């Protein structure tokens, strides 16, 4: 039946494609042409519609496609843009859950993680070959992403930017397949140049390529490598930035058989190079990750936990920590008698001194071509290859020697965190988009106003991973409706993992050990 | 508990 | 290419009271749509990655009646008239082999007495044209049969057919030199 | 950044830069096409963009370009059109002046003569070569001009004439390079 595609597709063309993939193709072709007209985009490539009608996927997508022949092989790099359609329902999957002696099945919709199967990709490749004529071409996966059903398609600015970013990545991957030279400390280490860095206690969120908010408590900014006394580059003005890492810190309530009860879980939510640089490679990513390490290694992250004193509406007010402590009460942090010293004491008794470094990993994110190696490095059939790629990336940064710090085959680079991440946003009182991750441990304690039993039910939902994830997802959504509100939109899900402490030691020390010295701007607190 | 792998490329 | 080891065919005879339209939106008369489907065993299927349908092809037939008096046989000789032949929308090609395979759908419309359902009365119509009761004007009654009312039975219907309509229809077709299948129909 | 830009500008493109410069590029492209349609200009020339976020420029510019191969040398001839913007602050020179017995400092925004330095010219050379593909070409400075910040871009007639004149100046410089016979009293 599915093998009749061999007859169905032999000749001719048809009238088809869903309403969103149709509209999306039309706007993306318009944007391509305007970008060429304004000379922002080069006219060396093609945009294609992938149909659920003409070919074998549940979800249609547009394909950002670039090509070159590399050493005789035709190579195509594709960055799919999934187009979910609110009016189209793909048949659901049966989730059978063996609840001890009780067996029950939950049916559920396929998300981009379930949709982007290995065959989904292979079908994308085949269609491109039909559309490009390159039937013997190899196709590079730049990472599928999704442009969600919900918003109006008239945002030409964002859509233009999506094409721009997607072609950037396509050029990188053709280049890196072509053998292009890597990013390294040697390029930064001018004989007359040094690095410096600071922690930004932002007070604001940051936004992905489609404009959705990303939680961050601290933005780590690594300054441009340079030195006073160097030749000024004519009449210029520039931001002195090299890269940045977005992160936040939760306070996880963790077991112990003497440590205090909460863990300073430092979570990377995003990794970006400064906007003036176009390329996106593993070496650039890996180098930037050292920015999160310094958050607790040299500086002190705990300043981010200070309550917004004077602000009534602080949903994550530290005062909530008193509900997990022996007080079983909110600390009065509204008062003129609440001091910096009292804050430090709450933490002395409640929060552990040893930082833990972890990060999100998203196969469908803005950095998916790279996120995918870090995800496969967690485990599975190609873990060894993904790990080899990552250690090679750091060695490219330092000129070898990562191996002088530890054995990557005894110490895999990233461990699973188990509980995965539901992403989404909610609207605040003025209708702005805010990250749903705000109901973190302090957030949830204030949301239940001290009802510890309600908190613990939620907390167990977010921690006990012997419970099938569908059951956990349903309870997590039930809790958002009661505590966050009904104005909640869900977005593409993601993985989380723990960076191996030895990977971290080797990355940070190896860079410092080759002379790429970085000064702290916050010289003392 | 298990890790699925999609069709990644370039690095392998 | 159809004989999958995990694939068989099955079909349905549709008796719905609505017309088809041709390539420029003009109506096509039929009584029965014969739809031939691909049925697979519930193991691994290609459609695990997509929404899918099983239609292979379709033949649209009209059931006629030829009046053949004998100055005996029931006076009306039915016929199965092919008014259209189509491939499923999934298949872009239109060839002789495909046309011929699809024609077997008309043949099967006469399995048992299924084809004769086209001769039934249908709901509530006060005065409408395909009413079998008109047959009473050619039969001994020389009158319209009261068929649209609550007093007309299934048994009376069967009797009108037993006396007026021969049980085995003639197969025939309409070949349009200017239709979408003209390359084939012209042969 | 310069050590990295060598290779990390090669892969990928971005949007951004001065909106006035984008408008200026767009109106010149429009006028270029009208001139071709009316046979005022031949379709034998290119117009490129010189812009802030790529080149660390001071002032943005449009570049009018002609090309020829002269006795085996690939030659690019260009005439930049500088575009000041009244809404954009430019860095100043710190001018220390020995006023009698005391030094005072006056700051002043760089003018077009302070910005269009030899190195600005060298970055024009390289930017055009990368946009034409003639990476080893010699580049001729046909004499730059300025399109001041102050006024409506609605004078299509002036802009059309600037393009025609820029093209002519470019042709004369290639003609000089190729040995075109001089004007003489003869």
């Amino acid at each position: 039946a599915g093998n009749l595609n061999s007859i169905f597709q032999r000749s001719g063309r048809t009238d088809g494609g869903d309403a969103r993939a149709s509209e999306a193709l039309a706007v993306f072709n318009k944007l391509k042409e305007e970008a060429i007209a304004q000379q922002d985009l080069h006219d060396d490539f093609l945009v294609f519609r992938f149909d659920r009608d003409q070919n074998r996927v549940g979800y249609s997508a547009l394909l950002v496609v670039k090509r070159a022949a590399i050493n005789g092989q035709q190579v195509i790099v594709t960055r799919p843009l999934v187009m979910p359609n609110d009016q189209i329902t793909l048949p659901t999957k049966k989730l059978t859950i063996q609840n001890g002696m009780h067996q029950e099945t939950i049916e559920a919709e396929a998300d981009v993680q379930d949709v982007f199967t290995t065959q989904y990709w292979n079908r994308i490749c085949d269609s491109i070959r039909q559309q490009t004529g390159k039937h013997d071409a190899m196709v590079i996966n730049a990472g599928p992403t999704v442009i969600p059903a919900d918003f109006d398609l008239k945002d030409e600015l964002v859509l233009k930017q999506l094409l721009i970013k997607s072609v950037n990545l396509c050029d990188d991957m053709l280049a890196k397949r072509s053998g292009e030279q890597p990013f390294s400390v040697a390029m930064l280490k001018g004989t007359d140049e040094t690095l410096a860095a600071r922690l930004n206690f932002t007070g604001k969120p940051m936004h992905d390529s489609l404009g959705y908010p990303i939680r961050s408590d601290i933005l780590v900014s690594l300054n441009r490598v340079k030195k006073p006394g160097q030749q000024e580059n004519e009449f210029y003005e520039a931001e002195d930035k090299l890269n940045q890492v977005s992160c936040f810190v939760n306070l996880e309530y963790t077991p112990q058989p003497q440590l205090p009860p909460l863990t300073p879980a430092i979570v990377i939510t995003d990794v970006r190079q400064a906007e003036w640089l176009k390329a996106n490679t593993m070496e650039l990513y890996l180098f930037a990750l050292s920015n999160a390490f310094r958050v607790t290694a040299n500086q002190s992250w705990a300043r981010s936990l200070l309550p917004q004193l004077g602000k009534v509406k602080d949903m994550r007010d530290i005062g909530a920590i008193g509900y997990l402590s022996r007080l079983a009460a909110r600390v009065e942090t509204k008062t003129e008698t609440f001091t910096d010293q009292n804050f430090a004491e709450l933490l002395y008794n409640m929060v552990r001194p040893s930082p833990v470094f972890m990060s999100d990993l998203n196969r469908f994110g803005d950095n998916a071509a790279i996120e995918n190696v870090f995800i496969d490095a967690l485990g599975g059939v190609n873990q060894q290859r993904a790990v080899a790629a990552i250690i090679a990336g750091v060695n490219n940064l330092i000129g070898g020697g990562f191996e002088k710090f530890f054995d990557h085959n005894t110490m895999p680079i990233i461990q699973p965190y188990g509980t995965d991440i539901q992403l989404g946003y909610y609207l605040d009182g003025e209708g702005e988009k805010q990250d749903r991750r705000d109901l973190d441990v302090l957030g949830a304690l204030n949301a239940s106003d001290g009802n510890i039993q309600e908190w613990m039910s939620w907390y167990g939902t977010q921690c006990n991973v012997a419970v099938h994830p569908e059951l956990r997802a349903r309870q997590s959504k039930n809790f958002d409706r009661q505590y966050l509100g009904n104005s909640v939109t869900y977005t593409t899900r993601a993985h989380r993992g723990i960076w191996n402490p030895k990977f971290i030691e080797a990355l940070d020390k190896a860079i410092a050990s080759v002379g790429l010295t970085v000064a702290m701007d916050n010289v003392a607190q | 508990p298990q890790f699925g792998v999609g069709q990644g490329s370039g690095f392998y």
